[PDB]
RNA sequence: CACGGGAAACAGCAGUGAUAAAAAUUAAGCCAUGAACGAAAGUUUGACUAAGUUAUAUUAAUUAGAGUUGGUAAAUCUCGUGCCAGCCACCGCGGUCAUACGAUUAACCCAAAUUAAUAGAUCCACGGCGUAAAGAGUGUUUAAGAAAAAAAAUCACAAUAGAGUUAAAUUAUAACUAAGCUGUAAAAAGCCCUAGUUAAAAUAAAAUAACCCACGAAAGUGACUCUAAUAAUCCUGACACACGAUAGCUAGGACCCAAACUGGGAUUAGAUACCCCACUAUGCCUAGCCCUAAACCCAAAUAGUUACAUAACAAAACUAUUCGCCAGAGUACUACUCGCAACUGCCUAAAACUCAAAGGACUUGGCGGUGCUUCACAUCCACCUAGAGGAGCCUGUUCUAUAAUCGAUAAACCCCGAUAGACCUUACCAACCCUUGCCAAUUCAGCCUAUAUACCGCCAUCUUCAGCAAACCCUAAAAAGGAACAAUAGUAAGCACAAUCAUAGCACAUAAAAACGUUAGGUCAAGGUGUAGCUUAUGGGUUGGAAAGAAAUGGGCUACAUUUUCUACAUAAGAAUAUCCACCACACGAAAGUUUUUAUGAAACUAAAAACCAAAGGAGGAUUUAGCAGUAAAUCAAGAA
């Protein structure tokens, strides 16, 4: 089954850690023009444990999926609900 | 087609064929030995009720024929 | 059955040997009940009472375990294993990525029980019998039954059994006449005591009528005539009775022609067959048997109705009365029985065992040495041209050889990946060497190692083929199908084809394009990747070394010469010309070799050029390739690397 990549990353983000005043950071502060910047150590720690916290919830999120309503027996499909009709042209709704 | 239910039946009965001609002689033995069992046991079913019935000899003018031996 | 005989009896309670998948105490009391006796108190009672043992079943709680988890059928993750070990009640799972095995991890469900086994309860048919298992070969009657009224009219003429008769054809056998006659796809053998003609008995078989549909119970019956003659005031009915095609059997006749068998002849790898030729049992009669058929119209008899109603297909659906028959498939028209003028027979007709099917009808495909139409346009045939297979050489496979790559290898491999290997390339073998070993960082790099049957990429192939496909709509049901243009259920944008583009204006031609799928077709060595493996090595470097030919074959090149060879030369010329003969060899043909140079290059093993030498070859077996016009064929030049 396909995984995406493009999924938890934002732009500028990278483990070396630079905060760059248009993407991982807003442009201005209180004070205007925020210079280029680099987080500590730990900081980064933690954003890490964050983007390895969000892949766990995302495999989980994935695994959870599986559930039903069974119709008579099991991989019968036999009895299960199919949901009700689909409105015809004429706006009739069922 | 119904037709495979016959082919069975054709080669059963082909293959039966040819056994009767090899075994011919074989079976006509065993025919003719149960022929002299048949006519004994036939003789033995009515020198049963002479002896069932009292009587010594079997009764007067019995020579008791061969049926099962008849031939020609 | 116990006089008598074996022989010394727990099938009383406890216990015990042997046997079996099968395991209660050598226990205490007559205290209650029941029994025996007693006049009675009462006495005895392995009956019984109360216990003891056992998850055997229910109940209660104190007790937690077993089975399952592909599907039917509640419930799964990671390993290991690789059609092996194993599992399943049925279908099935294991062949390298197993939710089916073994083991974990979660769950499911039962629970002092849980599974497995074996027996039961339950379980066919008040359903059927054209094609599925099942209407007997035929009729009559017995036994037994069922019952309003009508229910014998005629052959459109071929029941049967007798007796008599013969028109066509054929054959004996003569008379002539000619040498052949017969026979097949083609022949051969065969016969010339043959063939054509003209005569002509027997035997056998009955054109047309028949486009008729009668007669018989069925089998069967259709040349002619005459005799005898076709049951029942009419329901059903057998294992009883009487018949019953062919073939076959017994005895005697018949014998034109046919013909199993058999012998020749072909065909064939073989040909015990199909084709040919003879000839026999046998078809024919009289008498006696045998009693079988796809004895089938696969549709029982007798009265009815066309109401209800389409599994499919076929001959449309059903009442009522009957009899006959059918309980998976083989096994099995079989084994044993019974009976028969049969004695390789007929009739009746099982089980062990094996399997999870076996069957009927249909649906699309595909296929067909089925039939019919229409084509093939380099295309099958007929046709045209030029070649391949023979020779030398080039170059590619295949084999042998090597310490020494890989890939392609029916059409769709074979001058193929290479528009290209002396070192390099290079993946190979032989030795030596190096271990965060290209990069900014990483218990990380790096791998032409195993998977093309995990793949993306690029392609082959059907294919210059016309179809593919969503969205809908219809079909007394739909697996699927879906058109007729004086039109009958089809509409539909999309992708294909077509159209347009390019080949510098048209046109045609060529180029290109050519979906969906097919071949698990090609390629993990263009590159990239899923799964697996390697990590002081399947990684990375240096130095050399490979690519030899007994052959066998694919494709090319050059020839074999006079439509030629040489020189001049561009396309009117001059000479040479395989046999003289001792040429002082020459005619074609040396692309091959030996020698010398030169080009390139660090390195000639490579290419070219001269000098020599002049060999096989004298137009090529079976069989094959290509081409429909500026093409084929011949000739010349350029580029890619
Ligand atoms: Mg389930
Ligand atoms: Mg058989
Ligand atoms: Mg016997
Ligand atoms: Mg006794
Ligand atoms: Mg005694
Ligand atoms: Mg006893
Ligand atoms: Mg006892
Ligand atoms: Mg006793
Ligand atoms: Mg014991
Ligand atoms: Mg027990
Ligand atoms: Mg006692
Ligand atoms: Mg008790
Ligand atoms: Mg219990
Ligand atoms: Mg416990
Ligand atoms: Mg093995
Ligand atoms: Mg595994
Ligand atoms: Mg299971
Ligand atoms: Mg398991
Ligand atoms: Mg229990
Ligand atoms: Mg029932
Ligand atoms: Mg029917
Ligand atoms: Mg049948
Ligand atoms: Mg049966
Ligand atoms: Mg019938
Ligand atoms: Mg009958
Ligand atoms: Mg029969
Ligand atoms: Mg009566
Ligand atoms: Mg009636
Ligand atoms: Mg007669
Ligand atoms: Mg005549
Ligand atoms: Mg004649
Ligand atoms: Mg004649
Ligand atoms: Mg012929
Ligand atoms: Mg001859
Ligand atoms: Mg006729
Ligand atoms: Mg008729
Ligand atoms: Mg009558
Ligand atoms: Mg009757
Ligand atoms: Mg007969
Ligand atoms: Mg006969
Ligand atoms: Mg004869
Ligand atoms: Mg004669
Ligand atoms: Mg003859
Ligand atoms: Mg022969
Ligand atoms: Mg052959
Ligand atoms: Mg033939
Ligand atoms: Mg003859
Ligand atoms: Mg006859
Ligand atoms: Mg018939
Ligand atoms: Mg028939
Ligand atoms: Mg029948
Ligand atoms: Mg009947
Ligand atoms: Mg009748
Ligand atoms: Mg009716
Ligand atoms: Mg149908
Ligand atoms: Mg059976
Ligand atoms: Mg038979
Ligand atoms: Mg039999
Ligand atoms: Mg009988
Ligand atoms: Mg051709
Ligand atoms: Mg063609
Ligand atoms: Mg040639
Ligand atoms: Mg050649
Ligand atoms: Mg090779
Ligand atoms: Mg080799
Ligand atoms: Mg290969
Ligand atoms: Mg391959
Ligand atoms: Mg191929
Ligand atoms: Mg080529
Ligand atoms: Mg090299
Ligand atoms: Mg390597
Ligand atoms: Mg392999
Ligand atoms: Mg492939
Ligand atoms: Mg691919
Ligand atoms: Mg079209
Ligand atoms: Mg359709
Ligand atoms: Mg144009
Ligand atoms: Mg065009
Ligand atoms: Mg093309
Ligand atoms: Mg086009
Ligand atoms: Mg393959
Ligand atoms: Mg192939
Ligand atoms: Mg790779
Ligand atoms: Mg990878
Ligand atoms: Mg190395
Ligand atoms: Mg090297
Ligand atoms: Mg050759
Ligand atoms: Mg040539
Ligand atoms: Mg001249
Ligand atoms: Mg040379
Ligand atoms: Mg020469
Ligand atoms: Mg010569
Ligand atoms: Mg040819
Ligand atoms: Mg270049």
């Amino acid at each position: 089954r396909r995984k995406d990549l493009n999924r938890g990353q934002i732009i500028g983000e990278g483990r070396h850690g630079f905060l760059w005043p248009g993407l991982n950071i807003p442009l201005m502060r209180n004070g205007a023009v925020q210079t280029i910047a680099q987080r500590s150590k730990e900081d980064q720690e933690k954003v890490e444990a964050d983007m390895v916290q969000q892949r766990e919830e995302w495999d989980r999120r994935r695994k959870m999926k599986v559930k039903r309503e069974r119709g008579w027996s099991g991989n019968t499909w036999g009895g299960v609900s199919l949901g009700p009709p689909d409105p015809g042209p004429n706006g009739e709704t069922y | 087609k119904n037709i495979l239910k016959i082919r069975r039946r054709k080669m059963n009965h082909h293959k039966y064929r040819k056994l009767v001609k090899r075994t011919r002689f074989l079976r006509r033995k065993v025919r003719e030995g149960r022929l002299r069992q048949k006519q004994v046991k036939f003789e033995r079913d009515l020198k049963r009720i002479w002896q069932k019935a009292g009587l010594k000899e079997a009764p007067a003018g019995w020579q008791t024929p061969k049926i099962y031996l008849k031939n020609q």
